[PDB]
């Protein structure tokens, strides 16, 4: 929606940055199951 | 249409003879400290040069007590004259 | 007139009242007329 402020920013704007910082590591966490293939090659090359 | 006309006078008649009721200003008395915007005058976090941003409020319809009760604004623009479903109590509308 | 938007002093539109009122813009046109359903508020149009 983006901020529509009657005068408010105490909750709206404040928690907008907090939610943005919650979302971004959670995407990496969810994509981490597909990332298991690249980690398998990474440990193999180091083990060699 | 005729009912909407009788509903133009409703607040004016209600405020003396039912007493109370006031419509004020959206901005409120306490002034604390204004909170940040990206450098002043923008539409990204204000409405423009229009308004200002402080605290959390939106309320305009609320009634003062002052040192003596009954204080009423002489003109009101908040809600426009319209009709709809029949409710003669708030709790009847709360269910519906 | 328009080739620029946003440089952090943004006002899209605000009324000209000057020193004393009873003045207006002489370019009273940036808009074309149109006919649609009954709207007696911004809110009514936002619902439909």
């Amino acid at each position: 929606k983006k901020p529509e402020t009657p005068e408010e920013q105490q909750w709206l704007v404040e928690a907008q940055q907090a939610k943005q910082g919650q979302q971004d590591p959670a995407m990496v966490q969810a994509q981490g199951v597909l990332l298991q293939g690249q980690a398998e090659l990474a440990k193999a090359q180091n083990q060699t | 249409l005729n009912m909407r006309a009788d509903l133009e006078t409703y607040v004016f008649q209600d405020n003396l003879a039912t007493a109370m009721r006031r419509d004020g200003e959206i901005y409120q008395s306490i002034v604390n400290d204004i909170y940040d915007v990206p450098r002043n005058v923008t539409i990204t976090l204000e409405d423009g040069s229009e308004k200002d941003v402080q605290l959390m409020a939106e309320v305009v319809d609320l009634a003062t007590g002052e040192k003596q009760v009954l204080n009423d604004i002489r003109g009101r623009y908040e809600c426009y004259t319209d009709v709809g479903p029949s409710f003669q109590s708030m709790k009847q509308q709360n269910r519906a």
